[PDB]
């Protein structure tokens, strides 16, 4: 029959959860949002719709931190996305906590993951309308990874979400062609601001807001910082010079 | 959400209803019919073994008649595994109430409490409703034999004989028939059989698919007895009442 | 089915906007402000002529400075009435002093949409909004004589005057020609009974219908029979004459 | 999250019928055949292992359970939802007895246990029925030996031989022209290899059937002496060999 | 403690109560009632702890006229004084026991036959033909074991008992501002409103 | 053993005149036989008005002032911002008291 | 766990449960009540669909909550049983606190209220039972006759009646019932009572049990023929005509 | 379509919208517009008190949260109850805790988490009323608007409600003016009026019908109505 | 009435369509595995694929190490399949701590096929769509495999397949122990039952495989681990000298 589609854990006669895919709808709906694993680090950026003269310039900030180590973008519901890192940082308080040391990245990733998929096993609750790239350095180095409504994740070397994943990811695969020896957190920073300005096409009629961040073992110390000021114009130009 | 689910099977039809109840008794009138008929000196308990085998072990079983107290036995139509989950709370109520007053609990105090019980999954909770019916044999030193019923409403009455299961108008008919005030446990015996032997839905009504039971103030004793015949006792009196 | 805190295409909540229905098929209450006091008046609509019409109690006493009228499926302002006289006695209690109007109103909107069947921020345990509305009226020292409408939906308004019920929209637009920043206690009495008398099936005697009224000096007090019927014989006579 | 499933799932159609309880035997009835025959000094239960691929290592699965010392159940209809029933019942007969009276359960009693588990999944919140028939053999001190028939409804009746599942009224047909009350243990398991045989349709040996008896203590296989009131379990599964064995005087 | 006794003669039970209430240094009172009556034809008597005392006979009695209106019927006084029991046995391992001492008195109009029941705050219940709480027993049961006799009158057991209060005011160091009497039998419960001087 | 008590010194005082009243208190603060220091007022504004003091175990004290401070907050967003009068405070402040009976606040206070 | 709102508003502002909960009540036996000037009195019809019951223990219809308190009702029995229960245990609750037995209108307040909570509170539908109250206050000789229904109203009447046909017996309790000159006598108004009962019952003196409550706890129910008495002497009253 | 989707907040349309959250956005617009704009200085929020006869009053629309802190609502007035109210407590708490002020950003962080809440799990309902929250903290004046799918923005200026748009597009015409208005509450105040009116139509603002609400550098959170704000009309 | 198809209730036949439906799921990742014992070791085979070029190869598995001894290969949705893993890890480190022992591969397939039933009886949870491989070398049982699926069915195998194709695969295993008349793999090495496994593989599949193809595992006494690359391809080269 029909209406597989109305509630969250109902499997189609497909194999299926309608309502994690329609979720899925909601977040290439949403602003497009990137990340790039350089040799040491991992860049992190978006785009962020102005829609008009009033918004406050550089204040409605969209990237957010984890503990100390961790930078966290999603596109979606933006309410959806603060929801989830409110619980990875419950789950990093936690970690540090028993253990001392801060939550490595995997780990992290998993916490987020056996989260949402955790609401795509009741009909109770509603999947989460956003897909996230967070990431971060540790004892192991830098991993980049991008966690879907299903709950599914892996591990990236570039990674994009949004109306123009498909820019995005284009750009991306250019670059892991043309750096086999790995990209570095100085030309992350640029590249990413290039990434969000052409991807931008696919939203063109609306002015925007770039925002980067970073986290280098070298540039960083291996803590989440906004790329801000002098390094931020730098990039900003970079771009507005290779999109003409 | 659930709601999608719910039968609610606790709410009124239009014309003021319980659905669950009316169909609780639809099922329950297709049980083995069992009867109950109070004489001056006793009670009888007749009832009809729903579907038997050659190969059912009828010494070892009981599926209408139980013993709720001494003083206390009820017989069973409807769904045998729902009839054993009131018998045997019924079962420890009796047992409170004597170990609270030191006295047998009288007949109608724990026919209300059981009645009770079933009124409660009609008012609520959202379960359905036990599919049993009961008819009470009881003696007690305040009101001496008494016999009452119970349906799946938690509607109770007294009567001087009466039956539930299948084909009760009939039987409650030919009952009406041939009762009289002044009957003895044996003129009653007899009235059961017959009863049972013209509502019957078989070829004949052999001792294999009866359970008879009576409940005597034994003359040469003083007290009250009850006696739950066994395979051979009711293939006797099946002989002599001219059942052969 | 759907639930019971679902709101509607139009942005409202189906349970609440069904609510304000069951309270138009209510007796008609009537509440009028002036700076003599408040006077609130209620249809008391028996079934039947052996219902005995004084045990009809759709006006109450909430504290001394406090009182309501009631509208729509009354049982369901028992538990309301209740909030409000504890609330009131409470905050006497807790202050040494006497409740405001507007916030004893508040504290009974407080319940208002505490209701559906798992709603997340609390535990609103009411499986459906009440199905009545309320005329609240008190005197306090900061803001005077003041009458407030207390809807299901929460929501609560000041007005001079107001009616509830089912002769509401026809009595509100007399209240509006009638109101003036000017009027004595005695004329608030009169106009209630008037307005009431307009809207009721039946003929308005001192048997189904039913005064009261709220002063500094004596507070909340429900004019007895008696009282009452010296009132309408006074309205006939202003009305024949002229 | 939370269950809030906490209405019936089981409730009672116009015609007084309870759908799932007959879907859950509608599913027993797809199961394959199992029986019990109950002779003068013993009880024997089997059904046939019908392996699912013949990679699978059909002992690692088996259909025949030890409740207790004395008492075996077999099953036809959803295999999960009996494993599980076997666990409850096995703590049950601890939980609810053993730990109080210091003796395993009369048969009778552990079997309304387990039908009572099984009735509250017809009437509880948030749940379906179990979709399984149980045969529940045993033998205790003051009834002796008895054989139990559980059902998805919670209901269960004695029998003194019966078969559920795929063949059962073939079977069930078969054992009421063999079955006497004068069978002895030895009689039953003939009987029950040659009713089974009928409802096999590939290989028929010690490999693909499996079969318990519940009958004289079994000594050798209590683990001690020492304690002259015990002289071990009445429960006994046969070999395979044990049963290739009879297979040839069959 | 207070003088709590219990006659239990031919168709009849006399109850016995104290009437001081002292509170310290002061006697607060010299005309309590240490009695409940709990039904038509059984009455309860009572002496312990200062509030528990009093809560307890009207929890009790509460509960026993629930019963009579439930069942239209009145409990035995075997039936009652088990109930009480159970009450007291429950009180005893929990939280704050109620310190009460009981003497139920009644007639069983089914046995037709007085009946007195001694139950301690412990829940230890007894039958006897007579029985005291506290120290009353033990200057009381010489002269009951020697002139009782389980034939008396209702006129018998008066004399006894004013022997017997005699004795208490003769020895003991209290004054417990003499007693209150209550008889149980066939037609209800009385009160001998003349003892001060019988 | 752990006592959750101290005795912190000092001394206030309270006069109540026609159209005015004062509240004074020692700025010392002590612990045993030591200062611990020698200006720590203990005497505040509440607003609407009025002054409080709870002397005796610091600690407390700094508890039941902070708590009526934030009683008066209350006061004004739960009754369109009405004046708490003095004598609506002094009940407001028995129960504050009387909510820790069994673990009192160990201040002898005055408004 | 179970808290599904069964009881909930539909687009015309009605609580069907509520409503179909009195269409249970229509279809229950009829009952009546008509006070007198030192006496109330409550009447009961009984059904007939079988009968060879055994009246000495099946329960009657009017229920003593106190001595000087009762209550019958037209409904669902089972659903009866759970409010006679609360009433009779705040019954006793009530004197255990305030040391006075219960006004009629405090028990009658009491019952509906719990009656109103069952109409929104989730997992519960309301009583399908609607009861007539009635009794004298604690030493008061002024007879008190109350109602209530599935929706938690109640109030106070000189005579009403509820179950089948209760508009019939109602018509006739409303031209035949005089505030002005209450049935000044306990016969004059058991007589009332039954008369406004064969409107409806056609012919039962089995099938008919009136019970007198007079002030100070007195309550007493008659018995077949002290009843068919009445009817007899009604009968004839039309007859002469 | 949408009617088998929009039965509750716990359901994803096929086109991934939340229609229950929708539903709930239209109970703003249907609600009387209020406006709030900001200079360096001064944060002032201007709303449009509403009645319901002439014999009733204009409902109160702006809220005090805080000495530094408060706003302006639109819509379902119980839900700004509860909004504010939890918004009182979290300010209330910072002070209490920490002897420290709540930072505007950070109470529209708290805003938009509670109000998420309630549009993932089955049962409740999403708020049903818009929010403009002004205040100036250690970071100057700052202007916030809360929308009940959970969103919440900083602003120079804005409005919400029926008609709001007028108003919306002056301010963004205005901006480079009104943002300038730094040590004059009075003209930042005539501003907010200018741009209110721009979404008049009924009527005309009166005394007893406009509402203002100023914070600034050295103004404590206060609020104006009737004479009060006699003088701006 | 249809809803008998949303919750895991019956249908008139007696059939829980969410179970069928959850068997569905299990091949929405076009993976196929096997499994083959060893004279003493266990090994599981398992495709590899990496659409993606932007995704880091070595973050994509469906192996896992629940414990010291315990290997697990999931067919199904990686979600779910980690879902699975969590909790075989908690409830193989409690049981150890409770009993004192390792918990043995069998009994853990069996405590997470009872979880499974669960799924299958009560209404509010859905079913995993997975299939769980447990693998390892029991210290009673020696070389195991035992697998559970969505219905809350598990079983011990010789050998075993699973995936799209998991018939072709079994029917290929099958025909080999038909002919070797033993129940596993007699290769005193756990490399050459490696090759075995991935030859057998190719054969049934027919297709090639590099060494980013393939995922392999091994379970040996005291230990399961699984290959890397560089490991597997020596595996792969082996077999290419013998063909």
């Amino acid at each position: 029959g029909t209406g597989y589609d109305l509630s969250n854990s109902v499997f189609s006669p497909d194999g299926r959860n309608f309502q994690v895919e329609y979720a899925v709808k909601a977040v290439e709906n949403g602003t497009t949002s990137i990340g790039i694993k350089c040799n040491d680090g991992v860049v992190f950026a978006v785009e962020k719709l102005i829609t008009s003269k009033l918004l406050v310039p550089q204040k409605n900030v969209k990237i957010q931190v984890v503990d100390r180590h961790i930078g966290c973008v999603y596109s979606g519901l933006i309410p959806d996305g603060r929801h989830l890192v409110n619980r990875g940082r419950e789950e990093a308080a936690s970690f540090k906590k028993l253990y001392k040391t801060p939550i490595p990245i995997p780990a992290f990733a998993d916490r987020l993951g056996q989260y949402v998929q955790a609401h795509t096993l009741y009909n109770s609750v509603r999947p989460f309308g956003v897909s996230t790239i967070f990431g971060g350095v540790d004892k192991n180095g830098a991993h980049l990874y991008m966690l879907e409504p299903s709950g599914s994740y892996w591990g990236y070397k570039g990674a994009a979400t949004g109306k123009g994943r498909q820019s995005a990811k284009a750009e991306l695969e250019k670059l892991v062609d043309h750096h086999p020896e790995g990209l570095s957190a100085r030309e992350a920073v640029k590249q990413a601001a290039k990434i969000i300005y052409l991807a931008h096409e696919d939203n063109k009629e609306k002015d925007f807001e770039l925002e980067i961040s970073w986290c280098s073992l070298s540039e960083t110390n291996g803590l989440h910082k906004f790329v801000k000021g002098d390094l931020l114009q730098e990039a900003i130009d970079f771009a507005q010079k290779e999109i003409n | 959400g659930s709601r999608r689910y719910d039968s609610r099977t606790t709410i009124f039809s239009p014309e003021g209803r319980l659905y669950q109840v009316e169909y609780a008794l639809e099922s329950i009138s297709h049980a083995g019919t069992a009867i109950g008929i109070m004489a001056s000196d006793g009670i009888v308990l007749a009832a009809e073994r729903k579907v038997t085998s050659t190969l059912l072990e009828q010494d070892t079983s009981t599926e209408k008649l139980y013993k709720l107290n001494d003083k206390i036995a009820v017989a069973v139509a409807g769904l045998t595994a729902d009839a054993e989950i009131l018998i045997n709370t019924a079962r420890i109520h009796a047992q409170n109430y004597l170990k609270t007053y030191n006295e047998d609990i009288p007949v109608e105090i724990l026919v209300r409490r059981l009645s009770d019980i079933k009124q409660g999954y009609t008012q609520h909770g959202g379960l359905r409703p036990f599919g049993v019916s009961f008819i009470y044999a009881g003696y007690d030193d305040r009101y001496g034999y008494q016999l009452y019923t119970s349906n799946p409403s938690g509607n109770y009455t007294g009567w001087k004989a009466i039956s539930v299961g299948a084909n009760t108008s009939a039987a409650q008919t030919l009952l009406q028939m041939d009762y009289k005030d002044d009957m003895k446990v044996d003129d009653a015996i007899e009235l059961a059989l017959k009863t049972l032997s013209k509502t019957t839905d078989s070829s004949a009504l052999t001792y294999d698919r009866l359970e008879f039971a009576t409940i005597r103030k034994g003359a040469n004793d003083g007290e009250v007895y009850q006696k739950i015949f066994k395979p051979q006792e009711i293939k006797d009196i099946l002989v002599k009442t001219g059942i052969t | 089915d759907r639930g019971v805190s679902t709101f509607s295409p139009e942005g409202r909540l189906f349970q609440v906007e069904y609510s304000l229905e069951a309270i138009k098929l209510g007796s008609t209450a009537i509440g009028i402000a002036t700076k003599e006091g408040v006077v609130l008046g209620v249809e008391k609509r028996a079934t039947s002529p052996l219902l005995e019409s004084d045990s009809i109690e759709k006006i109450v006493e909430i504290d001394r400075h406090i009182g309501c009228a009631m509208s729509g499926l009354t049982a369901d302002a028992r538990s309301m009435i209740e909030h409000a006289r504890t609330a009131a006695v409470t905050h006497n209690l807790y202050y040494d002093e006497d409740i405001n109007v507007e916030s004893l109103t508040q504290s009974v909107c407080d319940l208002a949409l505490r209701f559906g069947e798992g709603a997340s921020g609390e535990e609103r345990l009411m499986s459906r909004p009440f199905g009545v509305a309320l005329l609240i009226a008190g005197h306090d020292a900061d803001d005077g004589y003041q009458l407030f409408h207390a809807e299901p939906s929460g929501t609560f308004y000041r007005y001079n005057a107001k009616a509830i019920g089912s002769g509401s929209e026809g009595a509100q637009a007399e209240l509006l020609n009638e109101w003036h920043s000017s009027l004595t206690l005695k004329e608030a009495e009169l106009l209630v009974l008037k307005i009431l008398k307009q809207v009721m099936e039946e003929k308005l005697d001192e048997n189904n219908a039913q005064l009261s009224c709220i002063t500094k000096q004596d507070g909340f007090k429900i004019y007895d029979n008696e009282k009452t019927a010296e009132l309408i014989k006074e309205l006939k006579e202003k009305e024949a004459a002229e | 999250m939370t269950d809030r499933y906490s209405f019936s799932l089981t409730t009672f159609s116009p015609s007084g019928k309870l759908g799932q309880i007959d879907y859950a035997l509608t599913a027993v009835k797809q199961g394959v055949t199992s029986l019990g025959i109950k002779a003068t000094n013993g009880v024997v239960i089997a059904t046939e292992k019908k392996s699912s691929s013949p990679l699978a290592m059909s002992e690692t699965l088996s259909k025949v359970s030890l409740l207790t010392p004395d008492i075996g159940a077999v099953y036809s209809g959803m295999g999960p939802d009996y494993r599980v029933l076997v666990d409850k019942s096995r703590k049950v007969a601890h939980t609810s007895y053993k730990r109080i009276y210091g003796e395993y359960p009369p048969t009778k009693l552990l079997v309304s246990e387990v039908a009572k588990i099984m009735q509250e999944a017809t009437q509880s919140g948030g749940v379906r029925p179990f979709g399984v028939s149980l045969l529940i053999a045993g033998h205790d001190e003051f009834n002796g030996f008895s054989l139990y028939q559980v059902d998805p409804s919670g209901s269960y009746f004695p029998w003194k031989a019966t078969a559920i599942g795929k063949g059962s009224v073939a079977a069930k047909t078969f054992l009421e022209k063999r079955w006497n009350d004068e069978l002895e243990l030895e009689d039953a398991i003939h009987i029950a290899l040659l009713t089974l045989k009928e409802s096999v349709e590939g290989e028929f040996n010690g490999d693909t059937i499996e079969l318990a008896i519940i009958g004289d203590e079994n000594p050798d296989l209590l683990g001690y002496t020492g304690i002259p009131t015990d002289k071990g379990p009445r429960f006994r599964k046969l070999t395979s060999q044990e049963i290739n064995d009879r297979l040839e005087a069959l | 403690m207070d003088i709590i006794l219990g006659i239990r003669v031919q168709d009849s039970v006399i109850l016995a109560s104290s009437k001081a209430v002292t509170r310290g240094i002061s006697v607060l009172k010299d005309s309590d009632d240490k009695t409940r009556q709990l039904s038509p034809h059984t009455l309860m008597s009572f002496a312990g702890e200062a509030g528990d005392t009093v809560q307890f006979a009207e929890y009790i009695q509460a509960n026993i006229q629930l019963y009579s209106i439930r069942e239209d019927y009145e409990l035995s006084p075997q039936a009652v004084s088990s109930f009480v029991r159970q009450e007291l046995a429950k009180s005893i391992r929990s939280r704050r026991p109620y310190q009460v001492n009981v003497l139920i008195g009644g007639y069983d109009k089914k046995k037709n036959k007085p009946e007195l029941y001694q139950i301690d705050y412990l829940g230890t219940k007894v039958e006897l033909p007579y029985g005291a709480h506290g120290y009353s027993g033990f200057y009381t049961f010489s002269l009951l074991d020697h002139h009782y006799r389980p034939d008396m009158t209702t006129e018998e057991g008066l004399d006894l008992l004013k022997l017997c209060v005699q004795e208490l005011e003769k020895r003991m160091p209290m004054d417990f501002k003499g007693v209150i009497v209550k008889i149980v039998d066939k037609d209800g419960i009385r009160q001998v409103d003349d003892f001060q001087a019988q | 053993q752990f006592n959750p008590y101290g005795d912190n010194g000092g001394t206030i005082l309270g006069i109540a005149g026609e159209d005015f009243a004062v509240l004074a208190g020692d700025t010392r603060n002590i612990t045993d036989y030591s200062i611990n220091s020698r200006y720590e007022p203990k005497v505040f504004d509440c607003g609407d008005n009025i002054v409080m003091s709870a002397n005796g175990f610091a600690a407390d004290g700094d508890a039941l002032v902070k708590r009526f401070k934030n009683s008066v907050k209350w006061y004004h967003f739960d009754h369109n911002d009405k004046k708490l009068s003095i004598n609506s405070a002094a009940r407001n402040i028995q129960h504050l008291l009387y909510g820790k009976r069994f673990f009192p606040y160990y201040v002898h206070t005055i408004i | 766990g179970y808290d599904r709102a069964l009881s909930i508003f539909s687009p015309d502002g009605h609580i069907f449960q509520v409503e179909y909960a009195l269409e249970a009540v229509k279809r229950g036996t009829c009952a009546v009540g008509v006070k007198g000037k030192n006496c109330v009195v409550l009447g009961c019809e009984r059904r007939s669909t079988l009968k060879l019951q055994d009246t000495r223990i099946t329960p009657s219809k009017v229920s003593k909550i106190d001595s000087h308190v009762v209550l019958s009702f037209s409904g669902l029995n089972a659903d009866s049983r759970i409010l006679i229960e609360k009433a009779r245990v705040e019954a006793q609750s009530h004197r255990l606190t305030l040391e006075d037995p219960v006004t009629v209108e405090y028990l009658t307040r009491y019952v509906a209220g719990v009656q109103q909570r069952y109409t929104q509170s989730g997992g519960v539908r309301p009583f399908g039972v609607s009861t007539l109250i009635a009794g004298f206050d604690p030493r008061d000789d002024e007879p008190k006759l109350y109602q209530t229904e599935p929706s938690g109203i109640y109030s106070s009447w000189s005579a009403q009646t509820i179950g089948r046909n209760s508009k019939t017996v109602r018509e006739f309790l409303e031209k035949n019932y005089d505030r002005k000159e209450p049935p000044a006598t306990v016969e004059e108004c058991v007589k009332l009572t039954v008369r406004s009962l064969l409107e409806v019952v056609q012919t039962g003196a089995k099938n008919i049990e009136i019970t007198v409550v007079k002030p100070d706890s007195d309550i007493v129910a008659l018995s077949s023929e002290e009843i068919n008495q009445y009817v007899t002497q009604i009968e004839q009253e039309k007859q002469e005509q | 379509f949408r009617n088998n989707y929009d039965g509750d907040t716990v359901t994803f349309s096929p086109t991934g919208r939340l229609f229950q959250v929708e539903y709930a956005l239209e109970a703003i617009k249907q609600g009387s517009v209020t406006v709030g704009l900001r200079s360096n200085t001064h944060a002032v929020l201007v709303a449009l008190k509403r009645n319901a006869d002439e014999l009733s009053s204009y409902q109160k629309k702006i809220i005090k949260c805080d000495e530094h802190m408060g706003l302006s609502l639109a819509g379902l007035a119980p839900d700004a109850r509860v909004l504010s109210n939890y918004l009182r407590q979290q300010c209330n708490y910072s002070s209490l805790v920490f002897n420290r002020k709540l930072a505007v950003e950070r109470a529209g962080h708290l805003l938009c988490d509670k109000a998420q809440k309630n549009t993932q799990s089955y049962g409740g309902r999403p708020y049903g009323v818009g929010l403009l929250i002004i205040g100036y903290d250690k970071s100057g004046a700052h202007l916030l608007e809360f929308q009940p799918s959970g969103n919440v923005t900083e602003l120079y200026g804005t409005a919400i409600g029926a008609r709001s748009q007028g108003a919306k597009t002056y301010l963004e015409r205005t901006l480079d003016t009104f943002i300038k208005i730094d040590g004059n509450p009075d003209e930042l105040i005539k501003a907010g009026v200018e741009a209110i009116s721009q979404s008049l139509r009924d009527e005309s603002l009166t005394v007893d019908n406009l509402s203002i609400a100023i914070v600034g550098k050295d103004t404590p959170f206060t609020i104006y109505d009737g004479e009060a704000v006699a003088k701006y009309i | 009435a249809g809803y008998d198809r949303h919750i895991t209730i019956f249908s008139p036949e007696g059939r829980l369509y969410q179970v069928e439906y959850a068997f569905k799921a299990t091949n929405q990742t076009n993976i196929n595995s096997l499994a083959v014992r060893g004279k003493d070791c266990t090994v599981v085979i398992s495709q590899k694929k990496v659409p993606d070029k932007l995704l880091d190869p070595t973050t994509v598995s469906y192996i896992f190490c629940i414990s010291r001894t315990i290997g697990m290969v999931v067919n199904g949705p990686i979600p779910d399949a980690r879902n699975a893993a969590l909790r075989a890890k908690a409830e193989a480190a409690e049981f150890r701590y409770k009993y004192g022992y390792d918990m043995p591969c069998d009994v853990l397939a069996k405590r997470m096929a009872n979880l499974s039933q669960i799924y299958t009886q009560r209404a509010y949870m859905r079913p995993l769509g997975v299939i769980l491989t447990f693998v390892s070398v029991d210290e009673e049982l020696g070389p195991s495999i035992y697998k559970t699926d969505p219905a809350g069915y598990y079983v011990g195998y010789k050998a075993t397949a699973t995936g799209p194709k998991q018939q072709e695969i079994t029917t290929n295993l099958e025909n080999h122990f038909k002919k070797s008349k033993i129940d596993h793999i007699n290769e005193e090495s756990w490399e050459k039952v490696v090759e075995f496994a991935i030859t057998h593989m190719i054969d049934a599949l027919g297709t090639e495989f590099s060494k980013n193809d393939l995922e392999v595992g091994v379970a040996t006494k005291d230990k399961f681990f699984t290959l890397s690359a560089e490991n597997i391809e020596e595996r792969l080269v082996a077999i290419a000298e013998q063909d």
